[PDB]
Formats: C-alpha cells, structure tokens, sequence
C-alpha cells in the first residue's frame, strides 16, 4: 500500500475538499467523527483506503490531506464544520489577508511569508508515509490564492519530493461565477509556473459544470454547493481506483501512463453520465450503453469543446455500479460506428475500462439522485486546447492595452512575466496543434 | 475486438479492449526570485516614502 | 434588438445578407472583436470555432460547418468518398479520382491507367488535361502543392446551338437542424466556343469557369443560361424535362454527401450552432448521367439569384433561431 | 477586516454621521450602541466598520474630525451623536474659511498630529486593518485642504493599506464661495496621486436630481444628503454583509482600476426618491436595471454615452429573482455593448442582498468606472482657468504661503487626467 496526501488551496480547493472528503466518509463508511466501524484492523492496516486516510490508536481514521488559504474565512467553517472531528488543527493551515485576486500577491508577497509553514505541515504527514505516491492539488485558476501560491507550492514539492507524482484538480474559470476580471491574468500565469511541476492535471470548467446543474437538475441558480457536490462525484470516480481495490490506476504514476504519452500536454478531458435530479419523480435507468454514449457528448464534459474536431491519445471508462464487461464492449461497438473517434497514429485505438461494482454514492439531501450504473470518461483529445485558445484571447485582449497590470508589477512581478507566461501557453497551444491536425 | 488484461475481484473488474492497432530548478534558483522580488517592492515603497518626504 | 459582426469582407453574397439585415432594423452590426454577438459571418480561414457558444445570455450562430472543408477540399472529397462506407469505392456518380503528392497513392493510378490503355477505351485524365500520365505526373510535381488526378469525361452532353460543354451551380442551405435546403434556381455555366475533341491543349472550351471564359454572351448573357431554358431545350431536343433526367441525380448527390459527414459536423447538441451555403458543381454526360465535380465551401451568386438566395438565408437560416416580430427552397428530407 | 473610517469638514461630517445613521440602522444599532435585529445576517461583518466593547456595545470606528467645532457639536447633538467614541472628536477653533491652503499647510497642519494619533488607536486594535475610507467635500478647506494633508500622512505611516474616499465635488448650482474650484483642483491633484479607490459625488448632479427627478422647487443639503447616504449605505453593502462574493477594500481596486491614476468612480442608485415620501409600488428587476444605468440616476453630472465603460459593480438588495438579475444585467451589455470596452472581457460584475435598505423593498445602487467621468473635471478646470487666467482671489492663497507655480501644476496634473480617460474613450 502507498499513500496519497490531498492539498487543497485557496477558496475553490477547500469547498471542494469538503464536498470530496465528504463523499469519501460515506462510500468508506467513514464517520463525522471518524470512526470506521468495518475497519477491523485497530489503529493501523495497510487496506486500499488507508491510501487517502491515516489510522490513529483510538481508532480514528483521519485525512491524509491539508488545507491551506491565505484568509481564515473559508477553512474557519471546516474547523466548525460537521466534519471538524475529522481533522486535526495542523492540517488547517489559514493565513490573515488573502491574494486579493492577485496572483503576484498570492506566489510572491504572502505566499514567501508561509510556504516555509506550508511545507512542514506536508512533511509532518509524509512522515507517517510508509511509501509516499504523491499529491493531489486541488485549486482554482482564477484566485490569487489558488493561482499564486499553488505554484509556488508545486515548484517546491518538486524540489522536496522530486520522485513524487504530483496530479492536479483545476477549476478553469467562467464569468457566470467569477469574483474577478483579472482570472484570465492568473490562469495563464499558474499554468505557466506549474506546467512542468504537473504529470496530469484534470480541468474543470465551471461554465459547464454550472450549465450541467442547470439543465439536468433543474436548478435554475447552481450555487457553489450545487457545484462542488457534481464535481466531487467526479473526483470520487477519478480516485476510486486508489481508494478499492482494483488492476486499472491503482496508483499514481498509473495516471501518466495511461492518460498522459506527451508530458506537457496533461490535461485529460472528463466526461461524466448520467446526472439526474433526486427532486425528479419519474426516472427510467439508463443502461451501459446509454451512460457510455452520452460519454461523448460535449453537454456532459468538463470542458465544454469538440472532441470530432480534435484527435485522442488515450481514453479510460471508469464505471460505478451494475456493469459487466459484455455490456460494455458491446456500447463501444455501437458508438465507434455511429461517432467521429480518431485517434492518433502512433496511439492505439482503444478503451481501458475500470468497473466498480459498488454504484455512486450520493450525498443524504443532495440534489443527485441514485443511480444503477453511472459512468466517467478520462480522455486526452487535443479538443481541451478549445480552452486554451479562450482563455489566451481573453489574456490578449487585456494585456495589450496592459490593464490591471500595474497592480502585479507592484507586488514585485516583473512585466516580462506576464509574456514570458503567454509565449509558453502559445507554445502549449502549438503542440496540441501538431498533434491534433 | 480483443479484450485482454482482465482482472477481476470482489470489488469489481477491469480490462482493456482494442479495435485497431497504431500506425526542474533547485531550492536556490527559487528564494532567488522570491527574495528579487521583494527587493523591487521595497524599492518601490522607498521612491514612495522617498517622494513623501520631498 | 439582436447583433452581428463581419469578418470576411469578400463575401459578395454575406455582404447583401448583412445589408438585408440592417434593413429589418431589428439587427445592429457590431466590431469585429465583439464577442458579444447573436450572429456571426466569419472569415474562410482560422475562424475561432472555438470561442463560439461560450457567452453568458447569449445564443450564438455561425455561417460555417465545422469539419465542413472535408467535403469542400478536393483531396480530401476524394478521400472521403473512396473511405466511406456510405459512398465506397463503388459510387458511380463520382469520377474515378486518386490522390498524387509530389516528390499518396501513385502506383495505384498506374494500375487503372493500364487497363485503360490495355483496353483501347478512353484514357484521358485532369489535374491541366491530358492522356499521358507522365505529361501529368511531370506537371504535379512542378507546382508544389497537392493535386488531384481525376477521369476526364470525355463525352459530354453538348449544348446546341454551338456543341458547347457546360456545368451545373446548385446551391444548397444547411440550416441549424441540418435540413438541407436545395435553392429551386440553378445556373448552367456555359462555354461559348464549341467543344473540341481532339486538342486537349485549348482549355477554353474544356473548362467553364466564369472567369475564362470572360465569344462571351453569344447565345445567353453572360454565358449563364437559367433552369427555365435550359428546361425547355431538354424538352425540344430531347423529349424529356429538367426534374426527371437531371435534378433526380442532383438532389440524390447533395442528400448522400452530406448525410454522410452530418455526425461529424452536426450542431444539434452543441453550445454553439451551425448553418452554411454550399456549392454544388456537377457535370452531364452524353447519356444524361449527372456526375459530381466538386463542392465549394465559400460560393458565390449569380447576379440575377443574389436577391432571392440571400433573402431566403435570412428567412430559414437566421430568423429560424432569431425571430422577428412559397418557399423558394426544395427540402431534401431524409 | 477592519475599515477605519473618517470625516472631515462641514461637509465631510454631515454626509459622514448621515451614513453611520443609515447602517446602523440597517444592522439594527441603535444609538446607545446596543444591537436590537433580528437577523443574524447583520452582525456576521459588523466588525468591519464597528468595533465591540463589553455588554456586547457596538461602536463606530470612525473619526470625527474639522478645524471647527460649529458643526461637530451639531453631530453630537443628533440622532446618533452619542454612539460615537467621544475620544475620536478631534477639532480646532479657527476653522479654514474655505481656504485649501489653511486646512493643508497652516491651520490644518496644527491639528493633523492630532488627528493621526486617534487614526494609530484604532489600527492598532485591528485584528487586521485592510484600509480607510474618508468622507469630506473639495470645494471648501478643512474636508479639501486637511483631508488631502491626513491622506498624504496615512499613506506615509500605512503605505500597505487601502485609502477609499467619498469626494462631494463643486458646484455652481450649490455653491458656498467662489474659491470653490480652486480647493477642488488642488484637492483632485492629491486624490490622483493618493488614493486607490474615489467615489466622486457631484453636487451638480445631486442638485439637477432633486430639482428635475424628485420635483423639488428649491432642495436643501438635506435633500441632497438623502441621495448620498442612500449612495454610501449601497455602495458599502457587499463589505458590510456577508454573501455570494465577500468584498474588501483591496479586491475592490484590483478589479475596478485598470490603470492607477484612472480611479475615480460613477456612484449610480435606484429608484430615486426624496425624504418623507414613500413609495407604495416596488419596482420590478428590468425597471431597476434600466433606471440605475440611466444618467438621470447617476450621482455624477456626467453622460455615460458621452464615454466607454472600462469597469461596472452592480448590487441588488431585495428579495428577487436573481435569475431574472442575471438576464437584465446581461441584456444591458448585449443591447448597448459599444458603450462597454472590449478590451476588458466580462467587465460588469452583480451581486445580490437579501436585506434591503429602508423604507424600501428592494434597490439597486451603480459603480461605474466611466471615461466620460472626464466631463466632471473638465467642468471644475474650466471654473479654474476662468479666475486663474487673471489671478483672480489667489491672495488669499499666497497669504498662505503658497506660490502660483503650484496652482499651475494642479491644473496641468487634472487635464492630464482628462486626457488619459480620452485615451482609453477611443481605443
Ligand atoms: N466550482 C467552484 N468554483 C469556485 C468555488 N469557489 C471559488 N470558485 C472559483 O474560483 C475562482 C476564484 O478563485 P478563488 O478560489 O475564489 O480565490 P482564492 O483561491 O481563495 O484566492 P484569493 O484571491 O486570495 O481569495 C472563481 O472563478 C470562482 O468561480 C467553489 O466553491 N466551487
Ligand atoms: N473530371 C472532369 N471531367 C470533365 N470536366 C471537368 C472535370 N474536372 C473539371 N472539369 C471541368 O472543370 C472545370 C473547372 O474546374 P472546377 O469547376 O472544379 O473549378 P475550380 O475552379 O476547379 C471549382 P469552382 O470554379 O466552382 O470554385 C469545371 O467547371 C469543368 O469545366
Ligand atoms: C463593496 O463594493 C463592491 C466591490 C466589488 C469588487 C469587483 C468589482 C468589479 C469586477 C469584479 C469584482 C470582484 O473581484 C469582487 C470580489 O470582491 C470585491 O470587492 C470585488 O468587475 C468589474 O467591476 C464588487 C461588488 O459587487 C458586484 C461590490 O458591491
Ligand atoms: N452634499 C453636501 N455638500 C456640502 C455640504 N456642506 C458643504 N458642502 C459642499 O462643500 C463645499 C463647502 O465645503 P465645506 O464642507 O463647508 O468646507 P469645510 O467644512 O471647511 O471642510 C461647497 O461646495 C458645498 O457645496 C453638505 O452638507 N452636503
Ligand atoms: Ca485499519
Ligand atoms: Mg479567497
Ligand atoms: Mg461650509
């Protein structure tokens, strides 16, 4: 067994986190207070969920993970929350004054004034590793917080643990849940800084995860909560594999392998089906081969784009629930006749597939409704750098006239940054181009 | 086509199925631009208190 | 109150759509780098796709089908054809065409152009026009780009008076919902010097592009003659009428080619949506057999037709998903 | 996060205990300090703008501050006079006669020690100051002269913190003295240069309001100070209570301010009304977008059509439809977006309160960062060069110690910052 610690930064990261580690207690049968009645094994064990979770003597079983934000608001409610048993102060790490949306303010100001506080909190949970995997970095794109000292984080994590896979769980920003005009200006910049310090980061476009909540639960105002409790569904199917037992990425050099080919280009597309409403009276089950072939519909993604239009260098079906592998070749058959699936030439065209027998658990009150098999798809098309070419013309328009610039200039940034960033994501935006057209 | 690797368990299984073949810097280098630019911020709040003082 | 931008300039054919729109003052032009559009008429190259239906409070359209330029690129339409399924190989509407890079499928060629040449039938071929495929090969590889060989048709229906070569201009509206609209008026680009078929060299009588051509306007204006003569010379000269020799074929190739790449282009469940003019260019033997040339991406109007086309556009196109506050289209229904 | 807030000058006073009389209401303080709601919505940030003592009394952390006692005893006397920390009453007795060089150089430098030891107090009790907020008028001399002397000093003694200002500009039609656009040239050169965040709160605009809009033959400072209160109760509302987005004073000039010096804001609200009438029918979510956006509603003699929009803050307080919000504020943008840069994408960004203000049901207050704000010191530069081209009551300056030379830059320093939002109006 290997262990898994889960860093989540900034606003978006810690409400993840929660919506996640939330998830993870009631599908391990885990406890607000942290016990885990099936856990025979007292104080210790090397099982498949002792990946994400740590075992004390008195028999609790407490997060291999740690919060950290550069304003107490957020991690306050985790401390009082309904899961505050469940960690233990270290791994709450807050700070006075947030990044302000300023990802110089976040990396460079305040980030050099706790990164050093930051790190031995990590190093106090690696200790009680046995054999460290790596990390999962949960954060934003747009905040200054989630932008700025998350890369900064990962430069050092790779300096401190250098054999050490390091997977990241981004949210791609949207105006439809903004709180700045300048997340074009962070994004770029983290991504930039972070780029060789990630092996496989998962992105996750609030745009469609807010359009999802809308269409098909019937929510006509997607909060931050409606948001977090789809997404952590989709977490909970990208890191089951480690948390049961399994044969398909039961660790996390597995990941890159599998989903990752060229290093740079790291941004696996998710697809996940069905979503449906708990509030919804009449629902008739959808079959494997419904769920799998709503797998490549763009209405269902991440990221909202055109895989047609685009070329795949791997593709994973993880499926929760009643499935059988019969089913499922047969829905790949149907599909490969009826969609545009291409994949490139010095790839094989294929699907692994990981099933889980156990269906998704849903949250008691949510606003998902239990299903008999559900579905989610971890493909690499080159139709994901859609959103690098938004979000880098976003970046073009402001930069150009050098608005809001000064105020990254201030916190000591240099204004070569910014293009030093930009000619990276153009170079970034060029190799998916080599290898999709 | 051709499924292979099956594994299976308690938990559930996994596969894979085919349908057509093929055809950092150091901890140095980092405090370096941490601490650099720091030192334009204080040179920055400098000129200020500086222009203040005139 | 809806909103549009231009960004092709040398669209003879957008640039009266876009007139027609401003004229209902129900629609405002916007900039060129306004994103916040209903309407968009995008350039011919590298138009951002990919910054479509990404705008809050916004239903946004485009005159162009993504992944459309596989029907409207000849090396590709040779390729989509011989690769799928749904036309294969077998197809006898379009003329047997191989792709040629140069220094591919070269040797393959070779291997038709013996049975030809072993079989003293007709063995002349296009890119220029020639029946030695070394005068071809030769001519390829001098220009630089990739270029298509493709089966000369060496008997052609023959206009009379005069024994001319012509060719037919469909146009055809694929609408949101991928109806696909056929505009009830066509146009037969004529040739005015009498076909030739012996000297392959003069190209003025082989090829019935508007441009070359411009004994222009001899028998009609400007080298165009319109479905309604070209109706009744079929009746006159050969007891039969445009609907059943001819237009049956038309409406059979423009249906077959693009149900055959609507899953790979098709808008239906997209963020943005997708609605495109084509042009369709075919071609009559002797026999009254209508053969498929080519497809463009990017056509043009006949003068006398810009009026009707481009008001129809606006009406099953535009106002179709933008409403406002006896069809001169034949629906392909399929 | 803390704000500490401050008043200087008649003026600065007046609109400055209007507004503590306004939200204290609203987070149901009543004047002897004890808290009296009955939503928990209005204590969770109170700790911005009020500090706490024992027996859970809430006092303002505002300074009170003028170069005479005339209208601070007036203050004292009011509604809410006694809520206020009497050891944050700082004053003088010479007054500055609506001279800026008195209440910057001479008078309003024997007091302003005095002043920044209060303003030290209450920061050192800060868990975490995130900046201050001045209240006070340009056109005369202790809020004009000593507001922009305290800002110059804060910034000194607090160069990290966020300096917000609410400016009531000059004019004409509500005018005291003739000086009027000299204090305010002179005052808008420091404001450039100082501060990060200016509300400028025209009178010309509060006048035509009550005069045009609201029917009122002749309207007091009273009537005018309805529309400001109304204006600095909407304005502060995403920092007073919590929310969807949480406000401060940083975040504010991060997404507000493209470019340093190009910081002077457009105040909007919506619906108008005057004092003692009340209105029966609440207004629906299209009539609030449409009127809060209207120039007869903005806070600023300015025409927005006259200029581009480089960044919008809208807030609904109300219970409403925050969908139907969405789609009004979105089909503002989409149906005039010649009048929003393109060159900021997604540059109008709206928030919602449960809790409306009094006497209201539901509202919605403007912050617009215009380039047609340049008409508003366009006008005081052309009031300016018409006395100032013939030296016109320059002794009473030059009396002071001041030189012309320093009159001369002032004017160059405000038609720069013309020229600049003329700049971005045609990019
Ligand atoms: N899906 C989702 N997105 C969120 C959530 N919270 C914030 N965001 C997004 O995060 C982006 C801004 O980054 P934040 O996380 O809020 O800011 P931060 O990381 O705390 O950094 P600071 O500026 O220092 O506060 C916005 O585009 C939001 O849409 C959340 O709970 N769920
Ligand atoms: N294989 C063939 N057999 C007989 N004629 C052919 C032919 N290929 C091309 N032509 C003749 O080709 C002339 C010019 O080529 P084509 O029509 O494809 O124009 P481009 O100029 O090639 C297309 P367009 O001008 O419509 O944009 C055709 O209009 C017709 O005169
Ligand atoms: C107390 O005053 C306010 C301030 C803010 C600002 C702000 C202003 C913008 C913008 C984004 C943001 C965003 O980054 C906010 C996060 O928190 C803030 O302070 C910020 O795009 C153009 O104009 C917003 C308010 O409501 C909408 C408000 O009422
Ligand atoms: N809105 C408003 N403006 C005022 C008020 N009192 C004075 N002013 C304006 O401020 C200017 C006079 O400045 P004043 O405040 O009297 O100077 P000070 O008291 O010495 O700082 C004039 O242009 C007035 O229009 C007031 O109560 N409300
Ligand atoms: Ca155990
Ligand atoms: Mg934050
Ligand atoms: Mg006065």
């Amino acid at each position: 067994m290997r262990e898994c610690i889960s860093i989540h930064v900034g606003q978006a990261g810690v409400q993840i986190g929660n919506a996640c580690w939330e998830l993870y207690c009631l599908e391990h049968g885990i406890q607000p207070d942290g016990q885990m009645p099936s856990d025979k094994t007292i104080g210790g064990g090397d099982d498949s969920f002792n990946t994400f979770f740590s075992e004390t003597g008195a028999g609790k079983h407490v997060p291999r993970a740690v919060f950290v934000d550069l304003e107490p608001t957020v991690i306050d409610e985790v401390r009082t929350g309904t899961y505050r048993q469940l960690f233990h102060p270290e791994q709450l790490i807050t700070g006075k004054e947030d990044a302000a949306n300023n990802y110089a303010r976040g990396h460079y100001t305040i980030g050099k004034e706790i990164i050093d506080l930051v790190l031995d909190r990590i190093r106090k949970l690696a200790d009680q590793c046995t054999g460290l995997q790596g990390f999962l970095v949960f954060h934003s794109f747009g905040g200054g917080t989630g932008s700025g000292f998350t890369s900064l984080l990962m430069e050092r994590l790779s300096v401190d643990y250098g054999k050490k896979s390091k997977l990241e769980f981004s949210i791609y920003p949207a105006p439809q849940v903004s709180t700045a005009v300048v997340e074009p200006y962070n994004s770029i910049l983290t991504t930039h800084t972070t780029l060789e310090h990630s092996d496989c980061a998962f992105m996750v476009d609030n745009e469609a995860i807010y359009d999802i909540c809308r269409r098909n639960l019937d929510i006509e105002r997607p909060t931050y909560t409606n948001l977090n409790r789809l997404i952590s569904q989709i977490v909970s199917s990208i890191t089951a594999s480690l948390r049961f037992d399994g044969a398909l990425n039961v660790d996390l050099t597995e990941f890159q392998t599998n989903l990752v080919p060229y290093p740079r280009i790291h941004f696996p597309l998710a697809t996940y089906a069905p979503v449906i409403s708990a509030e919804k009276a009449y629902h008739e089950q959808l079959s494997v081969a419904e769920i799998t072939n709503a797998c490549f519909e763009p209405a269902n993604q991440m990221v909202k784009c055109d895989p047609r239009h685009g070329k795949y260098m791997a593709c994973c079906l993880l499926y929760r629930g009643d499935v059988v592998p019969k089913d499922v070749n047969a829905a790949i058959a149907t599909i490969k006749t009826k969609r545009s699936i291409q994949f490139v030439d010095w790839c094989p065209t294929g699907f692994k597939v990981g099933i889980n027998y156990q269906p998704p658990t849903v949250v008691p009150g949510g606003d998902l409704a239990k299903v008999q098999r559900a579905v989610c798809m971890l493909s690499n098309t080159t139709a994901i750098a859609e959103a690098w070419a938004r979000l880098d013309h976003k970046f073009d328009l402001m930069y150009a006239k050098r608005a809001f610039v000064h105020w990254y200039v201030g916190e000591g940034m240099e204004e070569g940054e910014f293009s030093e960033a930009r000619e990276d994501m153009a170079a970034l935006e060029k190799d998916y181009e080599e290898v999709g057209v | 086509m051709e499924v292979i690797e099956l594994n299976k368990c308690t938990s559930g299984q996994s596969f894979e199925v085919i349908l057509k073949p093929p055809s950092d810097p150091s901890l140095e280098e980092i405090q370096k631009k941490l601490e650099a630019a720091e030192e334009r911020r204080k040179y920055q709040e400098a000129e200020l208190l500086k222009h203040l003082a005139e | 109150m809806y909103t549009f931008v231009v960004r092709d300039e040398n669209s003879s054919v957008y640039a009266e759509v876009s007139r027609l729109l401003l004229a209902t003052g129900q629609w405002k032009r916007l900039r060129k780098d306004n994103p916040r559009f209903n309407l968009m008429l995008g350039e011919r190259n590298r138009l951002p796709f990919g910054r479509l239906g990404h705008e809050p409070g916004l239903v946004q359209l485009v005159n162009y089908y993504r992944g459309a330029d596989k029907l409207c690129r000849k090396a590709s339409l040779v390729k989509l054809i011989k690769t799928s399924p749904e036309l294969s190989e077998s197809c006898t509407w379009f003329p047997e065409s191989y792709v040629i890079y140069p220094t591919d499928e070269r040797e393959v060629f070779l291997a038709a152009y013996n049975r030809r040449r072993e079989g003293r039938e007709g063995n002349v071929w296009i890119a220029l026009i020639s029946s030695e495929a070394s005068e071809l090969l030769d001519f390829i590889d001098e220009q630089g780009q990739v270029h298509v060989i493709q089966k000369y048709l060496e008997k052609p229906l023959l206009l009379e008076p005069g024994h001319r070569k012509f060719d037919i201009r469909s146009w055809v509206l694929v609408d949101h919902l991928y109806n696909i609209y056929l505009y009830r008026e066509g146009v037969l680009r004529t040739s005015s010097e009498p076909y030739n078929s012996a000297n392959f060299q003069d190209k003025t009588c082989h090829l019935t592009n508007h441009c070359i051509q411009k004994n222009y306007g001899r028998y009609e204006e400007g080298n165009e003659m319109f479905f309604e003569e070209f109706n009744q010379y079929l009746m006159d000269a050969l007891n039969t009428t445009l609907e059943n020799s001819i237009l049956l074929q038309i409406k059979h190739i423009i249906r077959s080619c693009l149900m055959c790449i609507e899953p790979a282009i098709s808008t239906k469940h997209l963020h943005y949506q997708s609605f495109q003019l084509f042009g369709f260019d075919f071609m009559v033997d002797e026999e009254l057999k209508v053969w498929l040339i080519e497809v463009n991406g990017a056509p043009a109007c006949a003068q006398k037709l810009y009026a009707e086309l481009c008001q129809g556009i606006v009406d099953v196109a535009i106002s179709s998903v933008f409403p406002l506050a006896t069809s001169i289209f034949i629906k392909l229904h399929h | 996060r803390e704000i500490v807030h401050i008043q200087a000058g008649q003026c600065g006073n007046q609109i400055g205990a209007k507004f503590w009389e306004v939200i204290s209401d609203e987070h149901g303080i009543d004047p002897t300090g004890s808290y009296h709601g009955d939503s928990d919505l209005q204590l969770e940030r109170i700790n911005v703008y009020y500090n706490e003592a024992t027996g859970n009394k809430y006092v303002p952390r505002a300074i009170l501050v003028d170069l005479e006692p005339g209208t601070m005893d007036s203050v004292r006397s009011g509604p809410f006079g006694q809520i206020f920390r009497p050891d944050n009453f700082v004053f003088g007795q010479s007054g500055a006669g609506n001279n800026w060089a008195k209440g910057h150089y001479t008078e309003g430098a024997e007091l302003v020690d005095s002043v920044l030891d209060v303003v030290r107090k209450e920061s050192e009790s800060c868990d975490c100051l995130q900046g201050f907020q001045l209240t006070h008028s340009l056109g005369g001399g202790t809020g004009s002269g000593m507001g922009t002397l305290l800002i110059s000093k804060i910034r000194e003694e607090y160069p990290d913190r966020i300096m917000n200002t609410f400016s009531v500009m000059p004019s004409p039609k509500v005018s005291d003295t003739v000086v009027e656009p000299y204090n305010a040239t002179l005052s808008v050169h420091q404001l450039v240069e100082n501060t990060d965040e200016t509300y400028c709160i025209d009178n010309e605009a509060l006048y035509d309001i009550c005069f045009r809009t609201l029917k009122l033959t002749t309207p007091t400072y009273g009537d005018l100070n309805h529309l400001v209160s109304a204006t600095m109760s909407g304005v502060t509302t995403c920092l007073r209570f919590p929310g969807q987005l949480n406000a401060d004073l940083r975040k504010l000039a991060v997404n507000m301010v493209p470019f340093p010096r190009l910081h002077f804001f457009m105040p909007g609200f919506a619906p108008l009304t005057s004092r003692g009438s009340q209105q029966y029918r609440a207004l629906t979510v299209p009539e609030l977008t449409q009127q809060m956006f209207d120039s007869k509603n903005m806070m600023a003699a300015c025409d927005p059509r006259h200029g581009r929009y480089l960044t919008v803050a809208a807030i609904f307080r109300g219970r409403m439809s925050m969908k139907e919000v969405d789609e009004q504020m979105l089909n503002v943008q989409n149906k005039n977006s010649s009048y929003f840069v393109e060159w900021i994408p997604n540059n109008v960004k709206t928030a919602v309160c449960d809790i409306p203000p009094r006497g209201l049901k539901m509202s919605a207050t403007f912050i617009g960062n215009s380039t047609a704000i340049q008409e508003l010191f366009k006008r005081i530069s052309e009031q300016f060069t018409a006395m100032f081209r013939r030296k016109a009551f320059l002794h009473w300056y030059t009396g002071e110690g001041m030189d012309e030379m320093e009159f001369t830059e002032a004017e160059s320093n405000m038609n720069d910052l013309v020229s600049e939002y003329q700049q971005y109006q045609d990019a």
